[PDB]
């Protein structure tokens, strides 16, 4: 049975993030509305200690974050250098919110290490852009990195797969010099698009050369092509790297209807990627991430919880607290937008062939 | 540095 990281206090904390208000409550409430919590093991998240956070993040950064958090000082002169600002405002309590999420992802990882489950879920995690000494991209603390480091206590090789719209740069950079963690990110890569890194030529550094895989994708990609790409890369990665555990970031900012309006995916296409990873039958840590159409993010992660459970869910959205957010259709399915796929078969083939060549080196 | 957002 999957572990579901959840408490009422946790969700309420996660609801207060500035760029996704109420999202955690919408997600949890939809999953509950589908009765899926009755098929999972609910685990209260432990808050991350300063020591656990400092295995990745600098004390100076954490100390500054905790400082501005006390009263929500969004005007502190040092904040710019620590990445706090427009994307990452210093909201009152943000240190507590970020320690809670870090703690939730560590807890999930610990359940995995203890053999409590094969699948552990923290839909409020996946804040993949944070650097050791810098907030970035709505991320204040890199819970993914913290979860990966925790898994490294037991599991010899960790694969991180990042299906968020944006390049998982914080996680890649944290592990760019090691061969013990392989990072794989599929993302939009176009000059001017955040965070501006992760071209197919970025493969990591030193001993970690070839242990970073980047798949730059253009606007308008749909389920079928995305899965073809993902399966092709993951097939090769799996043979080459032989992971003992997986951390999977499933940001829903790829899904049609997202205000970012870049990719054109549905939850079913992402679910095929998820299904492919789950059949490896490795310890798997599931994270959320982006997702700025709040109802669609809940539709996505609810459907994906369903595929983790091997259930097909009713197409009718059940009555619940946020029912009205699901109009005008009130169904779980998401229809792709009618706009061009900007991905040319030839460019995709060059990218995949380049990646295949890089992975030949991974011994 | 880029904006996100
Ligand atoms: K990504
Ligand atoms: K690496
Ligand atoms: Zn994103």
């Amino acid at each position: 049975v999957p572990v579901y990281i959840y408490s009422p206090e946790y969700v309420s904390m996660c609801d207060s993030l500035a760029k996704i208000p109420k999202r955690a409550s919408m997600v949890h409430s939809l999953i509950e509305a589908y009765a899926l919590h009755k098929q999972m093991r609910i685990v209260k998240p432990k808050v991350a200690s300063m020591e656990e956070m400092a295995t990745f993040h600098t004390d100076a950064y954490l100390q500054h974050l905790q400082k501005v958090s006390q009263e929500g000082d969004d005007d502190h002169p040092d904040s710019i250098e620590y990445g706090l600002g427009y994307d990452c405002p210093a909201t009152e309590g943000i240190f507590d919110y970020a320690a809670a999420i870090g703690g939730a992802t560590i807890t999930a990882a610990q359940c995995l290490i203890d053999g409590m489950c094969k699948v552990a879920i923290n839909w409020s995690g996946g804040w993949h852009h944070a650097k050791k000494d810098e907030a970035s991209g709505f991320c204040y603390l890199n819970d993914a990195v913290l979860g990966i480091l925790r898994l490294r206590r037991k599991f010899e090789r960790i694969l991180y797969v990042d299906l968020d719209l944006h390049h998982g740069d914080g996680v890649e950079d944290a592990f760019s010099f090691t061969s013990k963690v392989m990072t794989v990110s599929l993302h939009k890569f176009s000059p001017g698009f955040f965070p501006g890194t992760g071209d197919v030529s970025d493969v990591g550094l030193g001993k970690g050369r070839y242990y970073s895989v980047n798949v730059p994708i253009q606007d308008g990609i749909q389920d079928e092509k995305y899965y073809q790409i993902c399966e092709s890369v993951l097939k090769e990665v799996y043979q080459a790297f032989n992971p003992k555990a997986v951390v999977l970031q499933l940001g829903a900012d790829t899904i049609a209807g997202d205000p970012m309006c870049s990719f054109n995916m549905t939850p079913v296409g992402i679910g095929k990627c998820l299904k492919y990873i789950l059949q490896w039958q490795l310890a798997t840590l599931i994270l959320g991430g982006g997702g700025f159409n709040l109802a669609n993010t809940a539709r996505c992660w609810t459907y994906l919880t369903g595929v983790i459970l091997g259930k097909t869910l009713s197409s009718e959205i059940p009555d619940h607290e946020f029912f009205t957010a699901y109009g005008p259709d009130y169904v779980l399915e998401i229809t792709p937008s009618c706009r061009p796929d900007r991905n040319e078969p030839h460019r995709i083939q060059q990218i995949l062939n380049y990646i295949k060549g890089n992975l030949k080196h991974v011994v | 540095r880029h904006k996100k957002x």
